[PDB]
């Protein structure tokens, strides 16, 4: 569900 | 070369706060990106991820244990330090922590998130038991078939680990089996010992384990022969 | 963490042979994949970061490929120290998750266990405690079923078994379960049978005894 720091950088 | 070490008890009790703390080198946690992270491993079973803190402070926590961890820093001491409240015999673990790389910056500028995508070097890890037991010398019970031959000693509710068994003195290592000891829901550790020999060999050779518990100065030797 | 499925739980094979485990996951994590190897008593080592590339220092007969939801890990020419566990592990959602591993050991031919079940000692029976122990001994593949019955009741909930690391030279495993109850409990039953089921077994193999039964 939630997002990894570097999503999309 | 990028180093991590884990400290922390080896043993903790029940309900008891397990403050584990992470000394690193070969990187600074100032570092752009940088991340530190915890992982456990339950002797036996999977990796699980329980946390990451990263060099701008940014933090992240398993959703399961997100109520009982802490993880904070010490960038000028380069640690990283893990509190796990509560801890109950289900913690008891191999904890290792890991280092995250940043992303892969040129003259400043982030030009490739790759390196992120892994946890890159860990540390050797710290295993911790919990288990609210005092230190205990084990019961050793002999194991003879109530009816190609098999006997073994069983090494009963000791702590902590470990303990050493053998057979014969030394002399006996052929068809032996000595077993990874298991953690009790008392809080104690049980485990067996076991020799192979082709049961003409039972009339012939003596069987004798030896068991030493160094943690209770408890040295035992049984005798095991066949039943009726 | 994460949901990872790593396929196939175990897997048998030999030095120079070619091997793959796949991971997929319940949901695309695009390249954030990362596998690496467990050696016995070691620390996970890293193999492939962000599904393909070769971390540096790891050899080349390791590979990864995969994006999404679908990730292998390639081992072209099997090396002695590769017969280990190997994790797959997704980046791309908190909390970071592995899988549940994927273990590599050395392919032999199957080998049925030879199975022994042990009466609890009088000695220990005076102490208030029965301890009926089973023994797997050098069988293959790893995986092996105990089930515990006394007097026909399945038992569940009191017994706890380990298994060896695979022999170095018999490339066999072997298991040890035992059941624990009390002296009053372990009295109030005759038939204690220890049933295995393994691959190696046509069908299931019951090793047993009748307390007191002298």
């Amino acid at each position: 569900l939630e997002l990894d720091k570097w999503a999309s950088l | 070369r990028i180093t991590l070490k884990e400290s922390g008890p080896p043993l903790v009790k029940p309900t008891q706060t397990l403050t584990l703390t992470c000394s690193f080198s070969g990187f600074s946690l100032s570092d752009f990106g940088v991340g530190v992270g915890w992982i456990r491993q339950p002797p036996g079973k999977a990796l699980e991820w329980l946390a990451i803190i990263y060099s701008d402070d940014d933090k992240r926590y398993s959703p399961s244990l997100n109520t009982r961890l802490t993880i904070t820093k010490d960038t000028s001491k380069n640690q990283v330090v893990l509190v796990m409240t509560r801890v109950s015999p289900v913690d008891t673990a191999t904890y290792f922590c890991a280092h995250r790389r940043g992303p892969t910056t040129l003259f400043g500028v982030p030009i490739a998130r790759g390196p992120v995508n892994a946890m890159d070097v860990w540390g050797q890890g710290i295993t911790v038991t919990i288990s609210s037991t005092s230190t205990k010398g084990p019961s050793v019970f002999p194991l003879a078939p109530c009816s190609t031959a098999a006997l073994g000693c069983l090494v009963k509710d000791y702590f902590p680990e470990p303990v050493t068994v053998s057979w014969n003195s030394g002399a006996l290592t052929s068809g032996v089996h000595t077993f990874p000891a298991v953690l009790q829901s008392s809080g104690l550790y049980s485990l067996s010992s076991v020799v192979t020999v082709p049961s003409s060999s039972l009339g012939t050779q003596t069987y004798t384990c030896n068991v030493n518990h160094k943690p209770s100065n408890t040295k035992v030797d049984k005798r095991v022969e066949p039943k009726s | 963490a994460l949901q990872l499925t790593q396929s196939p739980s175990s897997l048998s094979a030999s030095v120079g042979d070619r091997i793959t485990i796949t991971c997929r996951a319940s949901q695309g994590v695009t390249s954030a994949l990362a596998w690496y190897r467990q050696k016995p008593g070691s620390p996970p080592q890293l193999l492939i970061y962000d599904a393909s590339s070769l971390e540096s220092g790891v050899p080349s007969r390791f590979s990864g490929s995969g994006s999404g939801t679908e990730f292998t890990l390639t081992i072209s020419t099997l090396r002695p120290e590769d017969f280990a566990t190997y994790y797959c592990q997704q980046l791309h959602f908190y909390p970071h998750t592995f899988g549940g591993g994927t273990r590599v050991d050395v392919r032999r031919t199957v080998a049925a266990p030879s199975v022994f079940i042990f009466p609890p000692s009088d000695r220990q029976l005076k102490s208030g405690t029965a301890s009926v122990v089973c023994l797997l001994n050098n069988f293959y593949p790893r995986e092996a079923k105990v089930q515990w019955k006394v007097d026909n009741a399945l038992q569940s909930g009191n017994s706890q078994e380990s298994v060896t690391e695979q022999d170095s030279k018999d490339s066999t495993y072997s298991l040890s379960s035992t059941l624990t109850l009390s002296k009053a409990d372990y009295e109030k039953h005759k038939v204690y049978e220890c049933e295995v089921t393994h691959q190696g077994l046509s069908s299931p193999v019951t090793k047993s005894f009748n307390r007191g039964e002298c």
